[PDB]
């Protein structure tokens, strides 16, 4: 049995708690299939991390039953332990996230939306794309171009626009020497989480959001808020496993049957977009 | 030994072929030399090696990886054939170039796909890609499921549209809808500027193409008449790669390469660069 680690981020994979007797509420789709879940351990919440059965499903969820049917392996799924997606850290710096438990074997494969990027690569085997990924600004149903738009190259107070604190898209930012005059504007407006930037959207005191493109059409689904521009910083979501895997060759083939065939699309219209 | 034979295949604005400074017989701007292969007659397989430059999105991403990856090379054009198909089952065009080790790379608008992928290594994809269609202004389509593209014949008249032939996007048609691939081959194009101007003049109603080279059509359409469907849709998303022999040394270091430079925004600004559109 292959142990998958994931991690909640929805569309891609939702975290419920189990019904009375343990099972997971069965429920349907916006097509009107039946919602595929999996039982998935992971900590409910300084405060000690009691793992407990929980469910788990959404687009990676169902890649994930594709790619074991396909391929022919079992598997459990547990959910990262410390909650993180995975970066460098220094105690002789050591990955944390579902990076470090790939790396120490805790994991076999992450099935999860795992931004592919080179520190990363460096030390992991991503497959090809089974998602391509970018950012986008969410606003309310106002016109910007995107990353090139003269209302966030030429911030002002009359127009905020923000990320999330700490965010990867908040250190993408800090990075990039072309983006200080943008990254100095967000940092007076940085909100805590995704949720309350995107309350903040909807309550005219946030103009814009800049975050992940898919996340921000999954929310463009319930619609009063709209996804405006041009996708920015793109790259993708991969399945990571480690170097020695045998499994690599076969899972990136299976990824790129899936986009030719419309399997990934058909993911796409169940999960992202409504 | 760290000097490379690659090969390329022009298609505007990823690959895009010059004519040389005949007094000087060097490239400058932005452009690197490329050589073709002419013949002298039809009698004959003699020809000469033309010496051209060449230029675009794909040329800056070999200039970078010239330079981050530590290698030289020796780039060609390929006139076997064009991105690649297997024919009689004999891989031509780039894929080819590469899968009978002519070439240590192929470098160009190639579309990563599973069946190239069981002959040749890919690079992570440094631009996305995929099939999408283009039409005039107002004319409905769904997108590829759209049954006037499925079942042409229930329609009266039938739907006209088509693809360039041999390529990743008539594979995916044959694999997938067999019906619609025998019925568009009456449509096939010869090139991307013969369907566009097809589609402008009403003779074509769709045009079924690659994504990326649509869409960078689509933002430079004199009028902006022609659009990809969606709003620039991409079904059976993927993108280009650079092909490698299989088990290829440099499949690493190229791999790092590429994502160093999205890490670093610099993927994001030849992208600016090269494929906005006024539309
Ligand atoms: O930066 C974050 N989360 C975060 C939130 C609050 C504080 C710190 C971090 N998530 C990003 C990056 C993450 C990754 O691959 O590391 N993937 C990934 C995938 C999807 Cl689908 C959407 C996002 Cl936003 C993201
Ligand atoms: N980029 C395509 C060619 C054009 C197409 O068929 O869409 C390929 O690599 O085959």
């Amino acid at each position: 049995r292959l142990k998958i680690v994931t991690i909640h981020q929805e569309p891609f994979v939702y975290v419920k708690p189990t019904m009375s007797d343990g099972t997971c509420k069965e429920e349907f789709t916006v097509n009107g299939d039946p919602v595929k879940k999996v039982i998935c351990t992971g900590p409910n919440d300084g405060s000690p991390r009691h793992t407990v059965p929980q469910c788990c499903y959404g687009f990676c969820i169902d890649l994930l039953i594709k790619l074991a049917r396909t391929m022919n392996f079992t598997y459990e799924v547990h959910l990262v332990a410390d909650g993180k997606f995975g970066t460098q850290e220094r105690v002789k710096k050591e990955w944390n996230g579902m990076m470090g438990e790939l790396l120490s074997g805790q994991a076999d494969m992450i099935v999860a939306p795992l931004t592919i990027n080179n520190e990363r690569a460096q030390y992991i085997e991503f497959s090809k794309p089974f998602k391509y990924q970018g950012l986008t600004i969410l606003v309310k149903k106002t016109r910007i171009t995107g990353i090139n738009d003269p209302r966030l190259r030429n911030p002002s107070d009359k127009f905020i626009y923000a990320t999330v604190k700490q965010s990867s898209v908040d250190i993408y930012f800090r990075r990039q020497v072309e983006l200080s005059t943008m990254y100095r504007h967000m940092e007076k407006h940085n909100y805590e989480s995704a949720a309350e930037a995107i309350q903040a959207v909807r309550d005219n005191k946030l103009h814009a959001f800049i975050w992940d493109s898919a996340v921000l059409e999954f929310e463009a689904s319930q619609c009063d808020l709209v996804t405006t521009g041009e996708l920015f910083f793109r790259s993708g979501f991969g399945i990571g496993m480690r170097k020695d895997s045998p499994w690599k060759q076969n899972v990136s083939l299976s990824i790129l049957k899936s986009h030719e065939n419309g399997f990934m699309e058909d993911l796409d219209k169940t999960w992202v977009r409504y | 030994d760290n000097h490379l034979s690659i090969v390329t295949l022009e298609e505007a604005p990823f690959v895009i072929v010059e004519d040389i400074d005949p007094l000087t017989e060097t490239c400058v701007r932005n452009t690197v030399p490329c050589r073709k292969f002419v013949k002298i007659n039809n009698s004959t397989n003699e020809g000469m090696n033309v010496k051209k430059c060449c230029k675009g999105f794909c040329i800056d991403i070999l200039k970078k990886l010239s330079r981050t990856v530590k290698f030289t090379y020796d780039l060609y054009l390929v006139t076997n054939g064009k991105h690649g198909k297997k024919v009689n089952n004999v891989w031509n065009g780039m894929i080819g170039e590469v899968v009978y080790q002519r070439a240590v790379m192929a470098v160009g608008s190639l579309t990563i796909n599973e069946e190239r992928s069981e002959v040749v290594d890919f690079s992570v994809p440094f631009v996305e890609t995929g099939i999408s269609v283009m039409v005039s202004r107002g004319t409905q389509v769904t997108g590829l499921s759209d049954k006037k593209f499925q079942r042409p014949h229930d329609y009266s008249p039938p739907f006209r549209f088509g693809t360039v032939p041999n390529g990743s996007t008539e594979r995916n048609i044959r694999n997938n809808y067999p019906y619609m691939h025998q019925y568009m081959t009456r449509f096939n194009q010869r090139g991307v500027e013969d369907a566009l101007v097809s589609l402008k003049t009403g003779k074509l109603d769709a045009f079924i193409y690659d994504a990326a080279v649509l869409n960078y059509k689509a933002g430079r359409d004199e009028g902006c008449k022609l659009v990809t469907i969606g709003s620039g849709y991409i079904f059976a998303t993927t993108g280009y790669g650079i092909a490698l022999q299989k088990g290829s040394p440099w499949k690493r270091q190229i791999d790092l390469a590429l994502l160093q430079f999205v890490g670093d925004g610099e993927m994001e600004e030849l992208e600016t660069l090269w494929l906005t559109g006024i539309c």
